[PDB]
């Protein structure tokens, strides 16, 4: 922590609403598409602190998806998918 | 060395608890099977200094003839970390082999106590040790013809885990010896001691009310001391009663007198 | 004869916020439970107020209290220091209210005088 | 190990109580605690009631404690293994409390023997409830301590006197009553007994009536 | 060594400080072999130096464990024997602080006089500074007496210092003859540097 | 060790030591103690020597020629460097001095303080003048977990400067072993404490060194347990202060040379523009220009380039600092 | 001194718990009482091992780990045990107590034989029943065993956020208190799964545990099996089990199997001090 | 007993920063933003509430700006039963000096007089001191509109734009970049209401979570006319920019 | 994250392709890099990413190298890094290390 001896310190800001969503598109694809496109309506809804809380939405929305045994990830599976995610960062963060 | 079954007596009920507990499953599994309940384990044990909890601990050992290991938690503690891990865990499984086998952990609170962690890794190893001997006693595999009891003796540090609900059937608490558990003291102590025939005794007890263990042994102690200075083989009802004047005052000026929950 | 302070005790946490402040709080949350429904044609109000000994007197203990003949008042936390509190604003109200004004103080001014004194506890050494 | 050694016998010759100056009070309760239930014995077995376990002494230093114990030890003919809490004491939390065990285990085979331990200074007091508890090594100690003058294990015979320096000091579970059995006070040097303990000093040197005591006191 | 030389006794110097033997109780070999010859010449003095390394006290309490020591003292006490007579043969022990050395030797016999140092008065630095100042040419009429006024109390290492540094000032002008100046501008600069610390 | 008596005792990889015959090839006289010798494997005897300490250690320390550093090229604490050299060089190249002043030379210089001002540099420089045989070693290599072979090294370089007086020894880095120490349950306060005393029971030695100065490159020497002996033997020690205004205008016209064009900007108006700050900063500064033409690819480094350059160095040191307002 | 033969990686294994790491009870009260969250381990741990093929149609990465806080008593680390021990996948059940190490290094090399382990011989269950101890509020080294604490902790966090996207199941740890672990390090992602065990309970959350309880011996027909129902309120199973079992100890003196609904009363009246209201009321009300 | 035990807050710092002082702003910035910008025809106030909470009363309860009389408004960060103290002294002092010299206070001998008054507290008070900022948002006739900001040091500090609570940073540096010298009240409204947003981790700052009030010498027939927003006003105004 | 990820391929991948160029239009070249951040940005998969395309061997030393025991004592072993890597380049040392040891 002598300066220039370390010659070069990389501070990586919190993400924006805009880096978010492009993290959430791509996980997606590896999914099923979002029908109705609510890839928006998460990122609308809060800006996460970090790349984890964003495949957090992914995981959960595709695991509604396979209990049904219907693919579609609907905005219903969606909506659950972030609240759920919502809370549990809440409840450790107060 | 043994521990007379006659001999421990002053608070029946008291004692009649732990062989409930520990008697009866190494005698007969077969009863508690047949009920179906987990057989009865885990003992906890507290109350003053002086009270007898070392001669209780002992006493049901010599009863059963079962093996016996008395461990003070304060041997198993050492400089350097994970000593301890190893320590309870060979000893849990030694008395398997010598089954039925009771641990006794004299000074559990010694490895007792919550938080701390934070300063020396000997304060992180105490709450380590607490941890692993929970386990052990459930969670991993369940208590068999092993069984543990548990004695503690300061307040200051208590854990609400091993308070809980769960292993336990009786949290036990041992108080002041009775009006006549004291007597039945008494008597054990002055059929032993060389007399003239003293019946001063029923004196001796109005005084001495409210004595722990440790004093009724103490009155006797130093009057035979008078007895043998005065240049006699008897001790004589006037020596046990100057005995207890003496030793009252000085008994409640500087009681300890520790209960735990 | 005064304690030789001179000073606050009070002092900022090295965090901020003092000190104090925090250790009188948990004294509210620890006491027993209390509830208030605001409502448009009243004001419901409700504690458990349960017996402290069955052979005690329960109908001697109370936990309601007069400010005005207009506005009542309940607690939770330290019982002897509401008593104190409620005597002290009795006085600072009426007297010194009908003075200024003469009549009974509308509710947010009572409850804003209430909050100053208990400020200048915690200031005053 | 060669710590060992240096805490094993030491006995030097008596000095006799005779050379100990004025405080007549001590002695006297000394000499009975002790001295009379070794001679006596015999009639303290077949009672039954334990021989007294030990002597606390505690006052003023420089009132003769060592001296005191150290005569008494060769009367009996006890060996007067000398120990010092402090030094029991590391840095080490495991190995300062395993010396403590160690040291009983040694006096068993040297019996009969009266140990002196020291300064109980330095395991203090315990009235800890706070986080900060001292580390564990005061509170350690303690309760090992114990363990040894526990009365089922042999402790009736052999003896531990100790001395250490106020009571206050010491932690409130093992100043127990017919624990460590009499509590013996020392009181002050009153102008009786400074008189005496000058005069021994003097005879060494050389005496002269040009000095006088009584001023001195 | 002043009272060597008028007592007409002779000296032997030994340092336990400078002196690496004392492995496991090599220097209890050591402490062995010279002080046993000593006690046999009559009309000498024995100086044991910085007896705080070699013979130290143990370091068992401590968190090293090290006990190399405790072997070289144990030695070290048998030898004296509390008071024996010797024939004028002067035991000369010299520590840092009495108080580091170890609790048995502190007791009586062994040890028949104590007596502590310390920093001497302004009239005693100005008689130490005044022996090296006169080794040195420097500009006569110079008052010794304020060049120690200025300094506090101090080690008598730090005069032979004061007047190394002068000395050199003056060489750096090309002065072969010291003035009072340059003491001065000595003094303030050791004295500032090392005292702050 | 050697006995004359034609034997010697000596330690192998192997743990016991071993008492041990000569047998022929060298001679007592051309051996020297602490060397390493060559013994034959079925019967342990001096079969020679060829490998004179064969180690790396000797390869670092051992630097026969002048160091690169000629003097003051180096650019401003002039009066600095020349305190080093009257206390240091000024000796070895004249005692006729000292000698009619009937004062004892000077030896040592402890030189301390800061990062930033090149204290290491200064060093190299003042010795190259005198052309003293510079001896230079770095403190971590004389500490090691091995037991004992920490005084053997240490030992050594007393030795090995002696021989080769007039000598300078630069230990540098010895502000590494301070009073750090390995595992704080035990140890540390073995081996550690022994290469220490090593050193220092050499340094005025059993034959007199004055003729070897030493030079302590350091933060302090409160890092260090203090026990520096001899402080007269230690003598001027050197209170580095940071570049000021003057200082900083030589170190900056060496850095804007590696940077094309910038020559255009006056040397002094450069200067003034710039808060004052340490030559160090300049080093940050002058590598902020080039990382800047870096990002713009900027074909080639322009005046704009070094004006830009200023202001966003600027901006980063205060930016690092905390606002807990002067009230 | 020569390679003759190879051995499995599998071969010396970690220092490890010398019984089995297979649970030998099947009856199971883990079962009948927490039933809703004995669903929710399921979920989240057997069904991606035992059915891989459903996610991969969907396309989703494999679930991730759990953690698992509440008061003890909540049979946090037998709950998980069951289905591990059921569906006969491998388990591998360490504590901090196997890691802890005196030495230097020592902790660390079984740390990294861990997770590689469970690749090899994957599917795979990881749980670490002891990481309470592990994890520090902050990090220290004022003696130098601190340091040693801190080695594993450390080792733990690189491997853990590296063990993402395998097939093997994350790791599963158990923590009474979560005040020991810091949460900007220990977070979702690795742990997205944060499983919460209540203690509030319901009605028919504790009707489920009084079966299983019924079943070992038939209720005497005193009164009804309805009775100890209505008694208990809000209390947890570890409680329950205190009641029972004090209660059928008393049963065996009058010489009767069946353990009375009065005994069951008695026990159940009795455990009421709990710090009373007393010390609280003088100052508190 | 007290003799022994001292809790002494009138040690003089060696630092020269008194050490309680400086834990002062750090419990300023845990409090809400509130930003003073002033422009040539007025200073546009405004501040966020910190609650959030929904049972909340928050419509009707102002807790951050008070009126204390025509020319002067104060915004609150820090402390606020502290803070009520010195509201009821700054209002009387005003009042006082109107009553005595037929003139209303001139800003800077009002924003002096409190200053020295929390100084005083660590001067020789024994008192712990006000942990509290104000911006004093003050007119006069003849110096226009002035601006100064208050420190729990007892320091004030002019300014043409100034922001206390949190995001000091992150608000002071927007206004830098936007604002220019010679935007008029009518731009900084909207100004104000957009930065603020952007530094709170709120999606859309509600009109429910913010008070607004301006002071302006744009009131016809040569007046001076403060308005303290009603929250519905706000509203319609958050609408117009975008934030909802 | 996008600035971090185009800003990271002029720190990285140029001064091993081009020691030249990245040399001639700025000056000499760095001491290293230090990466911080959110633990979850992925400042690791940034790593190995732009390793990628360096093409180096990308060799992960992750922590203190006394849990090296194999031969010698590990504490010189760190020291020993250097020799190692100079050998075995192209190598890009992730030296992984975040010195909460206390
Ligand atoms: N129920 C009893 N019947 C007979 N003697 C008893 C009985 N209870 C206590 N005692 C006497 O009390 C004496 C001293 O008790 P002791 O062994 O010192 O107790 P403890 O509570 O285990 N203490 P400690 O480990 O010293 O804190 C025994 O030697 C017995 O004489
Ligand atoms: N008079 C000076 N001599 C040498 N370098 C100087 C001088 N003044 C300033 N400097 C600057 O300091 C730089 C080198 O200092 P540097 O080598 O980092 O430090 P040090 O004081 O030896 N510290 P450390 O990093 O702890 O070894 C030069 O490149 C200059 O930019
Ligand atoms: N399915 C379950 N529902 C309710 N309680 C349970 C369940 N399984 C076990 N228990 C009870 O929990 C008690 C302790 O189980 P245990 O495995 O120690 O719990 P834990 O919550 O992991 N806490 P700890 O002992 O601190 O590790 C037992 O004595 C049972 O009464
Ligand atoms: N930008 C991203 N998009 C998607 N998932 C991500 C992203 N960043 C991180 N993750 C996930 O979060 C996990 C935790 O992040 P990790 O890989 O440990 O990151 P880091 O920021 O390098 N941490 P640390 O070195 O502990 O400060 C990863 O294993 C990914 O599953
Ligand atoms: N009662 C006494 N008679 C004669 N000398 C005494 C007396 N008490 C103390 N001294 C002298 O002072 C010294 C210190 O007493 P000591 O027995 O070491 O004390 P303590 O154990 O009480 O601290 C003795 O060695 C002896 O020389
Ligand atoms: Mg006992
Ligand atoms: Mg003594
Ligand atoms: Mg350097
Ligand atoms: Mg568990
Ligand atoms: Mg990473």
């Amino acid at each position: 922590l002598r300066p220039g001896r370390i010659d070069r310190k990389i501070e990586f800001p919190p993400p924006s609403v805009a880096a978010r969503a492009e993290i959430l598109r791509i996980h997606s694809r590896k999914m099923n598409l979002t029908r109705g496109i609510n890839l928006r309506k998460v990122a609308e809804k809060m800006n996460g602190c970090s790349g984890a809380d964003v495949k957090g939405v992914c995981t959960e929305a595709g695991m509604y998806a396979l209990r049904e045994r219907r693919i579609h990830v609907t905005q219903e599976d969606f909506e659950l998918a972030v609240g759920k995610v919502m809370n549990k960062n809440q409840e450790t963060a107060i | 060395g043994e521990i007379t079954f006659d001999g421990i007596g002053g608070l029946t009920e008291q004692i009649r608890e732990l062989r409930e507990v520990i008697e009866l499953p190494l005698k007969n599994p077969e009863i508690f099977q047949r009920v179906g309940i987990k057989p009865p384990k885990g003992v906890l044990l507290y109350g003053p200094p002086g009270t007898g909890k070392t001669l209780l601990a002992k006493a049901v050992a010599a009863t059963i003839g079962a093996n016996f290991i008395f461990s003070p938690a304060s041997g198993i503690v050492d400089k350097y970390i994970g000593e301890s891990a190893r320590i309870i865990r060979e000893m849990f499984a030694y008395a398997k082999e010598h089954e039925p086998c009771i641990i006794f952990m004299d000074e559990v609170d010694a490895i007792g106590g919550r938080r701390f962690s934070e300063g020396t890794s000997a304060d992180r190893e105490i709450q380590r040790t607490l941890m692993e001997l929970l386990t052990q006693m459930d969670g991993f595999d369940n208590l068999g013809q092993t069984k543990i009891i548990m004695a503690t003796n300061r307040p200051d540090t208590l854990d609400p885990a091993l308070l809980r609900p769960g292993r336990l059937d009786r949290k036990v608490e041992i108080p002041l010896p009775n009006e006549a558990g004291r007597l039945e003291i008494f008597k054990i102590h002055t059929a032993k001691v060389k007399k003239t025939g003293e019946f001063d005794f029923e004196a001796a007890v109005k005084m001495s009310d409210g004595f722990n263990g440790a004093d009724i042994r103490n009155c006797a102690t130093e009057a035979g001391f008078f007895a043998i200075r005065d240049d006699r083989d008897h001790i004589n009802p006037d020596d046990l009663m100057k005995a207890v004047r003496k030793v009252a005052e000085v008994k409640k000026l500087e009681g300890t007198i520790e209960y735990q929950k | 004869m005064t304690d030789r302070y001179s000073f606050s005790l009070t002092t900022f946490s090295p965090s901020g916020k003092l000190g104090q402040i925090d250790y009188a709080l948990t004294a509210v949350k620890q006491g027993v439970t209390s509830l208030g429904i605001k409502a448009t044609n009243g004001v419901v109000i409700a504690t458990e107020k349960k017996s402290s000994s069955p052979l005690a007197m329960s109908e001697t203990l109370s936990k309601v209290s007069l400010l005005t003949p207009d506005i009542g008042a309940v607690y939770s936390g330290m019982g002897p220091d509401y008593r104190v509190l409620v005597d002290k604003s009795r006085k600072v109200a009426h007297t010194s209210y009908k003075r200024i004004y003469g009549e009974y103080p509308p509710t947010k001014l009572l409850v804003s005088e209430v909050a100053k004194i208990m400020q200048e506890a915690t200031q005053s050494g | 190990d060669s710590r060992v050694k240096a805490m094993e016998v030491d006995e030097k010759p008596t000095e006799t109580y005779s050379d100990v100056g004025g405080l007549d009070k001590q002695i006297e309760e000394l000499v009975e605690a002790i001295v009379l239930p070794m001679k006596r014995a015999d009639k303290f077995k077949d009672m039954g009631i334990r021989a007294p376990k030990g002597a606390l002494m505690y006052g003023p230093p420089g009132t003769g404690k060592t001296l005191l114990a150290r005569a008494c030890a060769a009367q009996t003919n006890a060996t007067f293994l000398k120990l010092a809490a402090p030094q029991l004491v590391q840095m080490y939390i495991g190995e300062g409390a395993k010396l403590v065990r160690d040291a009983f285990a040694l006096a068993k085979e040297k019996a009969p023997t009266i140990i002196f331990i020291d300064e109980l200074d330095a395991i203090g007091t315990k009235r800890f409830d706070s986080e900060k508890s001292g580390d564990r090594e005061v509170q350690r100690t303690m309760l090992e301590l114990l363990n040894q003058l526990d009365g089922f294990s042999s402790d009736d015979r052999v003896k531990v006197l100790a001395a250490t320096n106020r009571v206050d000091v010491l932690d409130p579970a093992l100043l127990r009553s017919g624990r460590l059995d009499r509590k013996i006070e020392f009181p002050l040097p009153s102008e009786d007994s400074r008189a005496q303990i000058l005069q021994i000093h003097s005879r060494k040197m050389t005496t002269d009536d040009d000095i006088n005591w009584q001023e001195l006191a | 060594r002043a009272v060597a030389n008028r007592t007409d006794a002779t000296f032997i110097r030994v340092i336990g400080s400078e002196l690496v033997q004392k492995y496991v109780g090599e220097g209890a070999r050591m402490v062995r072999e010279l002080f046993e010859m000593a006690r046999t010449k009559k009309a000498c003095i024995i100086f044991f130096d910085e007896i705080d390394a070699v013979g130290g006290a143990r370091f068992d309490d401590g968190a090293g464990g090290d006990n190399e020591v405790q072997r070289t003292m144990l030695e070290l006490i048998t030898q004296l024997d509390g008071f024996d007579p010797r024939g004028n043969i002067k035991v000369m022990f010299a520590t840092n602080r009495p108080n580091t050395l170890d609790p048995a030797l502190l007791r009586p016999g062994r040890i028949d006089r104590k007596v502590e140092f310390s920093l001497p008065d302004l009239e005693g630095r100005a008689n130490i500074f005044r022996i090296h100042s006169k080794s040195m040419s420097v500009e006569r009429g110079i008052r010794w007496e304020l060049i120690s006024r200025l300094c506090p109390n101090s080690t008598g290492a730090e005069l032979r210092s004061v007047c190394t540094e002068a000395g050199m000032f003056a060489i750096r002008a090309r002065r072969k003859v010291a003035t009072e100046k340059d003491f001065l501008k000595a003094v303030d600069k050791v004295i500032s540097g090392y005292k702050k610390f | 060790e050697i006995i004359d008596d034609d034997h010697a005792i000596v330690t192998s990889p192997t743990m016991p030591d071993y008492y041990v015959s000569i047998l022929s090839f060298v001679d007592k006289e051309l051996l020297e103690p602490g060397c390493s010798v060559l013994l034959h494997h079925k019967t342990m005897s001096i079969v020679g020597v060829l490998q004179d300490d064969a180690d790396p250690m000797v390869s670092v320390m051992k630097m026969d020629k002048s160091p690169t550093e000629s003097y003051s090229d180096i650019g401003g604490l002039e009066s600095q460097i020349q305190e080093i050299k009257e206390s240091v060089e000024l000796p070895l190249t004249h005692p006729e001095l000292y000698e009619e002043m009937g004062i004892k030379p000077p030896k040592g210089v402890i030189l301390y303080g800061a990062p930033g001002t090149g204290k290491t540099l200064l060093a190299k420089a003042v010795a190259n003048q005198t052309s003293a045989t510079f001896l230079r070693i770095v403190g971590s290599e004389l500490i090691q977990k091995y037991l004992g072979d920490g005084p053997r090294l240490c030992r050594q370089i007393f030795k090995v400067a002696g021989e080769n007086a007039p000598s300078i020894v630069f230990i540098d880095e010895i502000d590494a072993i301070g009073t750090k120490r390995y595992d704080s349950n035990s140890g540390g306060e073995r081996e550690i404490q022994r290469t220490m005393l090593e050193l220092l029971n050499q340094l005025d030695g059993f034959d007199d060194r004055g003729d070897v100065k030493v030079i302590m490159a350091t933060n302090k020497i409160e890092t260090l347990d203090p026990a520096l002996i001899r402080p007269g033997r230690i003598d001027r020690k050197i209170l580095f202060e940071n570049p000021d205004l003057s200082t900083k205008k030589k170190i900056l016209g060496i850095h804007t040379s590696k940077m094309n064009l910038s020559e255009d900007v006056n040397l002094e108006t450069l200067v003034t523009t710039k808060d004052d700050l340490s030559g160090a900063d300049i080093q940050a500064m002058c590598t902020e220009a080039g990382l800047l033409a870096l990002r713009e690819r900027r074909m080639q480094v322009t005046a704009e380039d070094f004006k830009q350059a200023k202001e966003r160095v600027m901006k980063n040191k205060v930016e690092e600092n905390l606002e807990g307002l002067y009230l | 001194n020569a390679l003759v033969d190879i051995l499995p990686p599998d071969s010396d294994s970690s220092i490890s718990v010398m019984g089995e790491n297979e649970k030998p009870d099947v009856t199971y009260a883990d079962v009948g009482g927490l039933d809703m969250q004995k669903q929710e381990i399921r979920e989240a741990v057997e069904l991606p091992l035992v059915q891989a093929d459903l996610y991969e149609q969907i396309g989703i990465d494999p679930p991730r780990g759990v953690l698992l806080y509440g008061p003890p008593g909540t049979g946090k680390t037998m709950l998980v045990k069951a289905v591990a021990n059921s569906t006969k996948a491998a388990f591998i059940r360490v504590n901090g107590s196997e890691f802890v190490h005196k030495y230097l290094g020592e902790g660390p090399r079984m740390v990294r034989d861990v997770f590689r382990l469970a690749r090899e011989n994957a599917p795979s269950i990881i749980f670490i029943d002891e990481v309470d101890s592990i994890a520090t509020k902050r990090f220290d080294a004022q003696t130098g065993s601190d340091r040693e604490v801190q080695r594993i902790l450390i080792e733990l966090l690189t491997q853990m956020d590296g063990f993402d996207q395998s097939t093997n199941v994350k790791v599963i740890m158990a923590t009474n208190r979560a005040d020991t672990l810091d949460p900007a390090l220990l977070r979702p992602g690795r742990l997205d799964r944060k499983i919460e065990f209540p203690s509030l309970r319901d009605r028919r959350e504790r009707r489920l545990i009084f079966g299983t309880i019924a079943s070992k011996m038939s209720l005497a027909p005193e009164a009804d099996l309805d009775s100890l129902i209505i008694r208990n309120d809000s209390l947890s199973g570890a409680v329950i089990a205190a009641i029972m079992q004090e209660a059928g100890l008393r049963a065996v003196r009058k010489n009767r199997y069946v353990i009375l609904q009065s005994d069951l009363e008695e026990a159940y009246a009795t455990q009421v001090k709990t710090d009373n209201t007393v010390d609280k009321f003088d100052f508190y009300k | 007993g007290s003799r022994r035990y001292d809790s002494r807050t009138t040690i003089f710092s060696p630092e020269g920063r008194l050490y309680q002082v400086e834990y002062a702003l750090e419990s300023i910035s845990h409090a809400g933003t509130a930003i003073g910008i002033m422009a040539s025809d007025g200073i546009v106030l405004a501040a966020e509430r910190k609650v959030t909470s929904t049972l909340l009363e928050q419509d009707t309860s102002t807790e951050k700006l008070y009126k204390l009389n025509d020319k002067i408004a104060v915004a609150v960060a820090g402390l606020t039963a502290d803070a009520e103290i010195l509201i009821n002294t700054a209002r009387i002092h005003a009042q006082n000096y109107l009553k005595t010299y037929n003139e209303d206070i001139p800003v800077e001998i009002l924003v002096r007089r409190l200053s020295d008054i929390k100084q005083g507290y660590t001067q020789h008070g024994g008192l712990r001191p006000f942990g509290v900022s104000f911006i004093y948002a003050g007119y006069d006739d003849r110096y226009g509109y002035q601006l100064y900001t208050s420190n729990p040091s007892g320091n004030y500090t002019g300014w043409k734009a100034i922001s206390v609570g949190a995001n000091t940073s992150a608000a002071q540096t927007l206004l830098q970049m936007d604002y220019k010298d010679d935007m008029k009240v009518d731009d900084a409204i909207e100004l104000a209401l957009k930065t603020l947003s952007k530094t709170t981790d709120s999606s859309a700052l509600t009109y429910d979570r913010l008070e607004f009030a301006t002071i302006r010498k744009g009131a016809n027939d040569g007046e001076v006319y403060q308005k303290i927003f009603k929250p519905q006003e706000i509203k319609d105004i958050l609408v117009k920019t975008g934030i909802t | 994250l996008t600035k971090q990820i185009k800003e990271i391929k002029e720190v990285i991948e140029l001064p091993v392709k081009h020691p030249e160029l990245f040399e001639s239009l700025g000056i000499a070249q760095p001491k290293g890099v230090i990466l911080y951040g959110p633990p979850g940005t992925g400042k690791t998969l940034l790593a190995r990413a732009v390793a990628h395309h360096t093409d180096c061997k990308f060799i992960r030393v992750s922590g203190a190298e006394l849990v090296q025991k194999y031969i010698g004592e590990g504490s010189r072993m760190v020291r020993e890094l250097f020799v190692m890597a100079r050998e075995h380049a192209p190598s890009i040392i992730f030296m992984d290390e975040i010195d909460s040891i206390g």
